[PDB]
């Protein structure tokens, strides 16, 4: 009956949900566990900036805390 | 004697214009649409699994010609050729003579399944129930000349067909 | 051969394919229509099957020629046949369709079908019951089934 | 690997799109009274597979012999228009994250009707350049409100970033503010996706078969997908933009479950309204629009932009 | 001839399925010729079949047995319906409905088997015929009818509901297809066309057939001639046949269902299977046929898209002369220029659909 | 509640059919998953089933046989596989399956239904049934 | 970098299904097939280009509202949206909205 329209309703649920947990682990994948950085303004992109400078590594999610001061 | 459809005047006061103007506004007919079309949809749908499911039939169906035989075995038809003349389309061609043993039997009796037009005549008219229209309706063919049957065609189906034919004869022979 | 078995697997999916999803054409002429929209009522409903009504014949598979062939509208069918794509398959339903029916010997009739388009399957009755149509058209899905278009291909 | 985010994001959407064509048979039989396709595969979920191969094996017609560059090009931009659209939406986090997102998919929208405007001219037919004219003037008839509604609505997101949305609705759905925005810009994702009642580009009861008559085996199928993506990605943009979701920054599975399920809720309610209504005639279609709508729009436009100022509830910018 | 989406001529061309019908009924007996009318229109085929037999019946001056006639009124009402489900249902289809087409198709389905049971035939049967009726209905059919009737109502209330008060079928309805009563009458339209544009006749009340002067029922009018209007009257009409329906189902009368005259209507297979004469007159029947007196007649009925009627000449013989069957869509499709003057082609599309053609009658 | 119930009448279905094996088997086959009382079998392998619960057109049906006359109909099933004594009983023309009511035997009858051979080998041929009408002079042998 | 690849990426692949669409199943061997009115409703497209025109002056609004003289600019926004009312209002009235 009507139920047997559900299981074709599910492939497509599936496959809407695919997308948004790929990008979603995607970016905390590249963004080293923490969400990527949203910079709509020039002032976060320099924070970004800077962040890349201070990591050493060329890569901004890498965050120096405390133990680099002194 | 006489019912007027429409020719009804809407009312004027406050409360009937703003139940109209929110019909309009707020699209309340739409939605009654829409609500049918949902308890539809949560209604049981009438479809049969054909062909493992079959559509209910009367034992007065009219489908496939067969040509029937007495208990005995001798084939019923005597050559009265009346099912040729009641056969509105001219799709039975019957040719006689006296067989061996003396009787008046059919050498030829062809129903083009092509030109006729499935009346019930023949089947009401033959004085000895020998042109019976079976319960079978599926038999399409791939060419069109499997549709021009013979008498050994005939015949064949009569045999294959008899036991479903002699209840449905039994189950209405009494209305005829 | 190995050869042979992938052409032949690849056969069976494209006939597969093809039965599967089997777009008649809104093509109806005379009474039998009537009994194709009751294939397609909700009893023996034919969407189930892959069968789906689609106007444009660019966009259909089989004609399903429902009705008496008149010797005016004859020509119009076979030009609606031609601009059909292909694979095509065509059905005759009806003695009219097939070959002429009660209006045989009529001076108007095209005495079937088959004269002015081939045939792959014809449908008697008159009119043939809805259940009777389904079956013809079921018939006609094995017929694809059956065929063996890359098998004989690879065979030369 | 933003490569294989590209991907992750076309795939399953063009799957998706098979999936729908199937959800929608068997939902218009069920309101019906009829069984969808269910003989190809459990409960018919093979019946794209199926559909989709015999189109492809097909016989390729083309009688268009005029521009076929043209009648090559329509397919190709109207596909890539409905999968590029999908890319700025954030669920919960856009693959590509646009200032100016909202006005990048009403310019992609906007272009998409070159597909439908080339296909049928380069058919060089009659049902098929009258048809596509008709088009023009849907998709171009309702565009006008779908902006202003969208602006009317975003007067409250502060910015047509599509990822703030999600901040402004975190306490209630931005329905409650503009129902009536609400229903006429879900009319007018219904014009512009030439979906019943608005089908008049196709029109197959009128039209033959319209802009495609002249179209088939391939470039038909991606005709057919890029309008099933665009019917998906408008729901998704109503679902984003009114029927907001809670969006967990630890666990964005949540976010994306109720997405998803508010966009299929839409899409059946799509299917749902092809199957109710029947077809609004060219005229009247145009009269519901220029003459009805545009003005409540106005006035709504009006009101929401005193709103903020008289209530004091100017959102951020940022 | 469109200059925009506007129709400035519109030019119907028939004869596409024109079988030459009338020819090929000189040519047969007048029991031959009645499977004709069946298919003349494939949705009303009983009432074109009772229309036949009055016709053969008025030339014969015989009168049918009162049961046959209750039956054949039963099944007028019954083809009725069924009418005017395909006729409502298929010009919604046609305007985009789509969905009431498969739910009263159920309804259609169901209607077919009652056809079935008293006939064997689903449709196009051949259970009307001169003399009254072939064979009686089968023991637990009217109690069936019943049942279907009783539920019926909330079918057709349910199209009404999809249907009637809809904003858009009104605005692609509710205007087009005018026709002026005086036009309507003059362009020789019957029926609902006639009724729509508010003139109050029907056969069935004014120049009763078979059993009609028995039943009650109402004949709705319209009031602006529009294809709503005539879509409000269609309704109305649908649910005034369940009214007569029912009243035929209380009080169908015993008896014999063909007349007791075995030189008009054959005899009973027992009969004829043990009584000389009545075999005599079996065969006769069924290989020449019954003579009927020469003369000729205009018989008509309200048939359900308007009035059907055979000019029937006999000439002594037991083929009729000359059959000429007056179709009530020929005249409807003749003034559909008149009526789509002013409209757009979706609009002609609605009054295609308003006039009800069936071209098996249009063409003949 | 009632959802737990038809969620267990689904998995009773399930365990009706043989296990989960006969489950897919019937579910591939025939794209009905009901459970119902075995009526009867043919000789040719059909099985017929009754639920009279199920609405009019659904309440008989048959499960074809895998194998019939010398042709795999695993997958391939027709409407001409139903023998005709319970063809009557399938389209509802009667009420009591061949079991409890069997037809009348006679000789003549065919002993093995066969079904419709349309493109097969076994397909009917048109001939004509009468010998020849006019005969012709046959030359003399001898040359004078 | 990311928004030209997303383009390039869409396109080719559109492009790459419309080559196994147009010239694949080209290849399937089969035979031989054989085989306007001045629109002056166009006033309506016309009209449509200069009502885009006040909607493209009109997106600025969302930023506009972040002045600090929201009274000019509330009267200018009114102002620009009364003045489209209008030439609605006039189209209307003198049957220049003539649809189809
Ligand atoms: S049913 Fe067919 S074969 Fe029999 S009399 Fe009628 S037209 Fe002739
Ligand atoms: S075969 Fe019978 S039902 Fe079919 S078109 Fe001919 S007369 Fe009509």
């Amino acid at each position: 009956m009507w139920f047997e329209i559900l299981p074709g309703i599910a492939v497509m649920a599936a496959c809407l949900f695919i997308p948004g947990m790929a990008t979603a682990h995607i970016h905390k994948f590249t963004n080293g566990g923490k969400e990527k950085r949203v910079a709509h303004f020039s002032y976060q992109w320099n924070l970004m900036e800077r962040d890349r400078c201070i990591s050493g590594v060329n890569r901004y999610h890498v965050t120096k805390g405390l133990e680099n001061i002194d | 004697t006489y019912k007027f459809v429409n020719m009804r005047e809407p009312s004027m006061d406050m409360k009937s214009v703003t139940d109209r103007a929110a019909q309009t506004l707020l699209w309340t007919e739409l939605v009654r649409g829409l609500g049918m079309t949902l308890s539809y949809l949560f209604r049981e749908p009438a479809t049969i699994n054909y062909p493992f499911e079959k559509g209910p039939l009367s034992p007065r169906f009219r489908g496939e010609h067969a040509l029937r035989r007495y208990p005995s075995g001798e084939e019923r038809c005597i050559a009265c050729k009346l099912c040729e003349a009641v056969c509105p389309a001219q799709a039975i061609t019957i040719e006689a003579e006296p067989r061996a043993d003396g009787s008046r039997r059919t050498t030829r009796y062809d129903i083009d399944m092509t030109k006729c037009i499935y009346c019930g005549f023949c089947q009401e008219a033959c004085p000895v129930d020998a042109i019976v229209e079976g319960p079978n309706f599926e038999f399409s063919t791939e060419t069109h000349e499997e549709l021009l049957y013979n008498k050994e065609k005939l015949l064949n189906n009569g045999d294959k067909w008899e036991a479903e034919i002699a209840a449905n004869i039994q189950a209405d022979y009494l209305y005829r | 051969s190995r050869g042979e078995y992938v052409v032949a697997k690849l056969d069976d999916l494209v006939n597969w394919a093809r039965r599967s999803s089997l777009w008649p054409m809104t093509f109806g002429l005379a009474c039998c229509a009537v009994e194709m929209m009751h294939m397609a009522a909700p009893r023996y409903d034919m969407d189930r099957f892959g069968v789906v009504f689609r106007a444009s014949p660019r966009q259909s598979d089989v004609m399903i020629v429902a009705g008496t062939l008149t010797n005016k509208m004859a020509p119009a069918l076979r030009k609606v046949y031609d601009q059909m794509p292909e694979p095509r398959y065509v059905v005759s339903m009806g003695s009219c369709a097939n070959g002429g029916g009660y209006y045989h010997y009529s001076y108007s009739v095209v005495r079937g079908c088959d004269r002015i388009v081939p045939v792959d399957i014809y449908v008697p009755g008159c009119p043939p019951t809805a259940e009777a149509l389904l079956y013809g058209i079921l018939q006609l899905q094995r017929k694809i089934k059956r065929e063996k278009r890359l098998r004989i291909w690879y065979r030369r | 690997m933003f490569m294989i985010n590209i991907l992750s994001l076309i795939i399953p959407i063009l799957l998706a799109v098979a999936f729908l064509t199937l959800v929608e048979r068997k939902v218009l039989g069920y309101m019906q009274l009829r069984k969808g396709p269910n003989v190809v595969g459990p409960y018919g979920l093979l019946q794209p597979i199926a559909d989709a191969l015999k189109l492809f094996t097909k016989e390729p017609l083309r009688p268009a012999t005029s521009s076929i560059s043209m009648f090559i090009i329509a397919p190709i931009l109207a596909l890539s228009l409905a999968l590029t659209m999908w890319v700025p939406l954030p669920m919960p986090y856009p693959l590509i994250n646009m200032n100016l997102g909202v006005l990048f998919m009403l310019a992609m929208s906007s272009l998409a009707v070159y597909s439908i405007l080339w296909s049928g001219w380069a058919s060089n037919s009659k049902y098929a350049l009258i048809g596509a004219l008709r088009a023009v003037a849907q998709t171009i008839s309702y565009e006008v409100t779908l902006a202003i509604i969208l602006l009317s609505v975003l007067l409250m997101n502060g910015s047509y970033t599509l990822s703030t949305l999600i901040t402004t609705q975190e306490h209630i759905w931005m329905i409650f503010t503009s129902w009536p925005l609400a229903m006429m810009w879900f009319i007018s994702t219904l014009a512009e996706t030439n979906r019943a009642p608005f089908d008049l580009t196709e029109g197959e009861s009128e039209l033959v078969s319209g802009f495609n008559v002249e179209y088939a085996a391939g470039p038909f199928a991606m005709f057919f997908m890029a309008e099933y993506a665009n019917i998906i990605m408008m729901n998704a943009f109503t679902a984003i933009l009114f029927l907001g979701a809670s969006h967990d920054p630890h666990t964005p599975e949540l976010y994306t479950i109720n997405f998803v399920l508010k966009t299929l809720a839409l899409t059946i309610t799509f299917l749902w309204i092809r199957a109710s209504y029947p077809r609004f005639r060219y005229d009247q279609l145009m009269h519901l629009l220029w003459k009805s709508f545009l003005p409540l729009t106005l006035a709504l436009c009006m009101w929401h932009i005193s709103l903020p100022i008289m209530t004091a509830s100017i959102p951020p910018q940022s | 001839e469109l200059s925009g989406e506007m129709v400035r001529k519109c030019d119907p061309h028939i004869g596409l399925l024109h079988r030459g019908t009338e020819k090929l009924i000189e040519y047969k007996t007048y029991l031959q010729a009645l499977p004709y009318f069946d298919r003349l229109d494939y949705v009303s085929m009983m009432c074109n079949e009772q229309a036949y037999s009055l016709a053969v019946e008025k030339l014969l001056n015989i009168q049918p047995p009162p049961r046959a006639q209750w039956i054949r009124v039963l099944f007028g009402e019954i083809t009725r319906l069924l009418n005017h489900i395909m006729a409502v249902t298929t010009h919604a289809l046609d305007i985009g409905a789509m969905t009431p087409f498969f739910w009263m198709f159920e309804e259609r389905e169901k209607m077919f088997e009652f056809y079935e049971r008293v006939s064997g035939a689903r449709m196009h049967a051949a259970y009307i015929r001169p003399g009254g009726v072939h064979q009686d209905l089968p023991l637990g059919l009217l109690d069936d009818i019943y049942e279907f009737s009783k539920n019926f109502s909330f079918r057709i209330d349910e199209l009404e509901e999809m249907l009637t008060n809809n904003r858009i079928w009104r605005n692609r309805t509710v205007d087009i297809g005018v026709v002026t009563a005086e036009d309507a009458l003059n362009y020789g339209f019957s029926g609902v066309m006639l009724r729509g544009s508010g003139i109050q006749w029907d056969l069935r009340k004014t120049q009763p057939y078979d059993v009609y002067d028995q039943v009650e029922f109402d004949v709705p009018i319209g009031s602006r001639g529009d294809c709503y209007d005539r879509y409000l009257c269609r309704v109305e009409e649908m649910r005034q046949s369940l009214r007569i329906i029912s009243q035929c189902l209380n009080k169908m009368p015993p008896g014999e269902i063909k007349v007791d005259d075995a030189k008009v209507s054959p005899p009973k297979r027992a009969e004829m299977k043990t009584s000389m004469e009545s075999l005599i007159h079996h065969f006769k029947l069924y290989t020449e046929g019954y003579q009927v007196p020469p003369g000729a007649t205009y018989t008509a009925i309200e048939a359900p898209k308007g009035e059907f009627g055979v000019y029937l000449v006999s000439d002594g013989s037991s083929r009729p002369y000359r059959c000429k069957i007056k179709a009530p869509g020929f005249a409807h499709l003749a003034g559909l220029d008149k009526m789509s003057k002013g409209h757009m082609l979706a609009d002609v599309v609605a009054i295609i659909g308003t006039q009800d053609i069936v071209f098996g009658e249009v063409d003949r | 509640m009632e959802l737990v119930q038809v969620l267990r009448r689904g998995l009773q279905q399930v365990s009706g059919h043989g296990g989960l094996r006969g489950y897919l088997r019937v579910l591939f086959r025939a794209n009905d998953v009901r459970v119902g009382t075995l009526v009867g079998e043919d000789k040719y392998g059909n099985k017929y089933y009754e639920d009279n619960k199920q609405f009019f057109g659904r309440h008989r049906w048959v499960i074809y046989t895998t194998e019939m006359n010398g042709r795999d109909t695993f997958w391939d099933v027709d409407g001409s596989m139903v023998p005709p004594e319970w063809h009557r009983w399938l389209h509802c023309m009667t009420d009591d399956p061949p079991t409890t009511k069997p037809p009348t035997a006679r000789k003549y009858i065919w002993t093995n239904h066969k079904f419709n051979v349309s493109g097969t080998p076994q397909q009917y041929v048109p001939y004509s049934t009468t010998r020849k009408k006019i005969q012709e002079w046959v030359p003399p042998s001898t040359p004078y | 970098m990311n928004i030209m690849l997303t383009l390039l990426t869409n396109v080719t692949l559109a492009s790459l299904l419309v080559l196994i669409a147009f010239w694949l199943p080209q290849l399937n061997a089969y035979s031989e097939k054989t085989s306007p009115f001045s629109m002056k409703f166009f006033l309506v497209a016309i009209t449509f280009l200069l009502f885009d025109l006040e909607i493209a002056l009109l997106l600025p609004l969302p930023w506009a509202s972040q002045t600090n003289n929201l009274k000019t600019m509330l009267t200018m926004a009114l102002f620009l949206l009364i003045l489209l009312a209008a030439s609605l209002a006039y189209e209307w009235t003198q049957k220049g909205l003539e649809w189809a």
